[PDB]
């Protein structure tokens, strides 16, 4: 019976590593079957749950395998899955998208990529606010939207910068970076040259120039 | 103890946010329109604020009292 | 003896144009790439200036009640989203809060 | 136009092929239908197959012809040479082996 | 007793992993090391798989693999492989999903709607550009020529259909092919046919 | 022959002049890159964002787009954040989510 705990062992070895490589964590699973047929048509019904890393999800489909002479042809006929209701409603259209579609890999994919500019988003917000705890007003939190960059000793100018991850029609996910100026009229007949209503798209060629983190670091200095 | 006594202020003052919320007029012309709500990002709607509000008040109560407070060497890193 | 030359000087263009279509590519990023460093070097001078000018009126007269124009509305609205959101706000500190009685 | 007098045939091959047979002349000499050239081009490839039958006298030719019909700007000639087609295409495209071990 | 529980973890993790299979790419432990497979579907329907055999020592390296030539592992291996390796695999998914896409889209047009086309259509076998000529019964005759630009998409980006065989008389003519060019560029290509045949 | 040979000169040509060309440039941006350098700093590797982010259209002109007749209804919104009970269930909000983060 050790030799059984080796195989045992060796399994859960195996899927930890599997698991922790493709980064989808896979609980339970059944399956219920009902034969039906009239050239055989036999139909299965599913259901999974798991998480990925933040995210955490369980689903329930059903295919139908028209087994013929020369194809096995399966279509997933109905898929049903369903979301912990956080305030990402973006993610909840998207997967009303996906339900309607009836894909399973596209979700997984698109699952996948929004949680990992996700991690990226909150780690960036944190390092460049435990970098600067006196130019950074985390106003929301670092698993949330925007950013508040201000000066303890004024609260009269702020900028805010926002960052948004939107999911595509298609199903690819691509990010977006704009800011807006809290700027009283003072400042405005203060000085005369006034480019800060060219603000938005030469802060776009200074974070496309040389990078994200750059660009707000050197803002930031700037701004002290 | 500070933590209650601002949570039972703001009880006795939340029924004046509903007010000045109703008061104003540009308020309510927020809604009607999904498109602007997509930037909010889900939609502007301040309803059952006073039910939801007061809900959190006796769990909150249960956690003071029950006192709920590179690849190859990322490769190799897990295969051991 | 004609065929021949015609067939290296067909090599000799076939193998000259990519060198072109490289060249001409790199220049193409590399004057963009200049004039794009010389924009935000100017306009990253001018905010600091702005600000450097700016940090001396409100010590100035500090008790002047502050507005703001169509241009900070944006930036206003935004902050005005913690106001309205805080219903969703409470909805997830609370669904949050039943995870721990749950365990 | 590199020749003058010239036959080239076609036939368009299922599985993403193409057949080409040309009979070779100049511009003094009527093309010679005893000794033909075949080649099999994988189109979207970078691999061309070629008989050695009478090739040696205009390979220059139809290695520019080949590699501008298909826009590609550089040509080299595999030393590898078999009376097996099918294998030296399994060899070529690297498919002999296909055993994956899978637990499904 | 311990006999009966045991096989009920070998049984327990067995189905785990079949029905880990599911979510698209799944992989096996080997001597040399991982076997990975990419499964391809497109609107729910289930299609080829293919395989990639990868090798662990330092650098890593591939030992043999099922995907097709002519799409451009080369590439995206000498960009992704050495590090990041779990986006070289969804960068690889992707770019197998949606040339499966295409061609299902053209091989299911040609076996359905054969009573329109006039001619076999033209394609290539990455499955980028599509031209055809088609006939609806009043008769319209319009031959369309679409480009997918984007290799990782299953829509074209560049779409034109003109018509040929008799200069345009009727403003109705003009607006049925904007409306297909709307429709090409905006709908899966074997939809549109079954929605104006209709 | 004589098309080609042309061609090739007239090409060959042009490949010199952009040669030389791209050589002076490649000169010229180093002194600007460096001045602006002056005051900027040189240097989490985050890959650059995809050209369709830099030319979406602007968030801010947007937001003024869509909106009709601000004046007024920005006047108001001046009010709502002169509230101190704003600032207040606001300040509150965040020290909550301070209680779950260091968790």
């Amino acid at each position: 019976s050790k030799d059984l705990k080796n195989q045992l062992g060796h399994l859960e070895s195996e899927l930890s590593f599997l698991s922790t490589l493709t980064g989808i964590n896979i609980r339970n699973h059944s399956k219920q079957t009902e034969d039906l047929t009239s050239i055989r048509k036999v139909l299965q019904r599913h259901r999974l749950s798991g998480n990925c890393h933040m995210v955490t999800f369980q689903l329930e489909f059903q295919i139908l395998e028209i087994q013929n002479k020369e194809r096995l042809s399966s279509a997933v006929t109905d898929l049903n899955i369903i979301m912990e209701p956080t305030e990402c409603s973006e993610l909840s259209e998207f997967v009303s998208r996906a339900e309607e579609r009836k894909d399973l890999f596209m979700f997984f994919r698109s699952l996948h990529f929004f949680v990992e500019w996700f991690e990226y988003r909150k780690r960036t917000f944190k390092h460049l606010k435990e970098k600067y705890p006196d130019a950074v007003y985390l106003s929301e939190g670092p698993s949330s939207c925007s950013m508040g960059i201000r000066s303890a000793s004024r609260p009269g100018f702020e900028l805010v910068i926002v960052w948004r991850i939107q999911i595509d029609e298609d199903g690819k996910v691509f990010p977006k970076l704009d800011l807006l100026t809290k700027v009283p009229q003072r400042a405005l007949e203060l000085d005369k040259n006034r480019a800060i209503e060219t603000a938005p798209l030469s802060f776009r060629t200074l974070v496309g120039l040389l990078g994200i983190e750059a660009a707000l670091e050197s803002l930031i200095k700037s701004l002290c | 103890d500070e933590f209650m006594m601002l949570l039972s202020k703001v009880e006795k003052l939340s029924e004046e946010i509903m007010e000045i919320m109703q008061n104003l007029s540009s308020i309510q012309a927020l809604e009607g329109s999904r498109e602007l709500e997509n930037l909010i990002g889900i939609s502007c709607a301040s309803h059952f604020l006073k039910r939801e509000m007061q809900k959190t008040k006796e769990l909150m109560t249960k956690v003071n009292k029950q006192k709920l407070f590179d690849s190859y060497e990322f490769l190799k890193a897990i295969l051991n | 003896k004609k065929r021949q030359r015609m067939i290296e000087v067909q090599d000799e263009l076939l193998r000259l144009e990519p060198q072109l279509k490289q060249l001409q590519t790199k220049y193409d990023e590399l004057k963009e790439r200049k004039s794009s460093l010389r924009n935000a070097a100017y306009f990253l001078s001018n905010l600091k200036q702005l600000y450097q000018d700016y940090s001396d009126v409100q010590a100035q007269e500090p008790n002047v009640k502050e507005t703001y124009d169509s241009s900070s509305l944006p930036a206003l609205l935004f902050k005005a989203r913690t106001l309205l959101g805080a219903e969703s706000h409470l909805r997830n500190i609370n669904h949050q809060l039943e995870k721990l009685l749950d365990q | 136009r590199a020749l003058k007098n010239v036959t080239v045939s076609f036939r368009e091959t299922e599985e993403n092929a193409v057949w080409i047979r040309i009979a070779w002349g100049t511009q003094y000499t009527k093309p010679n239908q005893y000794k033909p050239t075949y080649v099999v081009y994988y189109s979207q490839t970078p691999y061309a197959f070629t008989s050695s039958s009478m090739l040696r006298r205009n390979t220059p030719l139809l290695g520019q012809a080949l590699t501008i019909a298909s826009k590609h700007h550089q040509i080299v000639k595999m030393d590898l040479r078999s009376r097996y087609l099918d294998s030296l295409k399994a060899i070529v495209f690297k498919q002999y082996n296909q055993t994956f071990e899978t637990h499904n | 007793n311990e006999q009966e529980a045991l096989e009920e973890k070998l049984e327990n993790v067995k189905a785990i992993l079949q029905a880990y299979h599911f979510t698209g790419l799944s992989g096996k432990l080997t001597s040399r090391g991982v076997c990975v497979c990419i499964s391809t579907a497109f609107e729910g329907n289930l299609l080829d798989s293919y395989f990639v055999d990868l090798v662990i020592q330092k650098p890593l390296r591939i030992h043999h693999h099922s995907v097709p030539v002519f799409i451009p592992l080369e590439e995206i291996a000498a960009k992704y492989l050495q590090t990041n390796i779990q986006h070289f695999l969804f960068s690889l998914c992707e770019y197998l999903n949606a040339y499966s896409g295409r061609k299902y889209q053209a091989d299911r047009l040609q076996s359905d709607f054969a009573a329109l086309l006039t001619g076999p259509l033209q394609r290539n076998p990455l499955c980028n550009l599509l031209s055809f000529t088609y006939k609806l019964d009043q008769s319209f005759p319009f031959c369309a020529r679409l480009l997918y630009k984007d290799l990782t998409a299953t829509l074209p980006t560049d779409v034109t259909v003109t018509c040929q065989g008799v200069e345009v008389l009727s403003t109705s003519w003009e607006e049925q092919r904007a409306s297909h060019e709307t429709l090409f560029c905006t709908k899966p290509l074997h939809q549109v046919f079954a929605s104006f045949t209709r | 022959i004589d098309k080609m040979v042309e061609t090739t000169e007239l090409m060959t040509g042009n490949i010199q002049s952009l040669k030389n060309k791209i050589q002076i440039l490649a000169s010229e941006v180093e002194e600007e890159e460096e001045r602006v350098k002056q005051m900027h700093q040189i240097n989490l590797s985050l890959p650059e964002l995809s050209q369709k982010t830099l030319k979406a259209p602007t968030l801010q002109k947007e937001i003024l787009a869509l909106i009709p007749n601000q004046n007024a209804l920005l006047k108001d919104l001046d009010i709502l954040h002169n509230s101190s009970q704003m600032k207040s269930m606001s300040t509150f909000i965040e020290e909550a989510y301070k209680k779950l983060d260091a968790s």
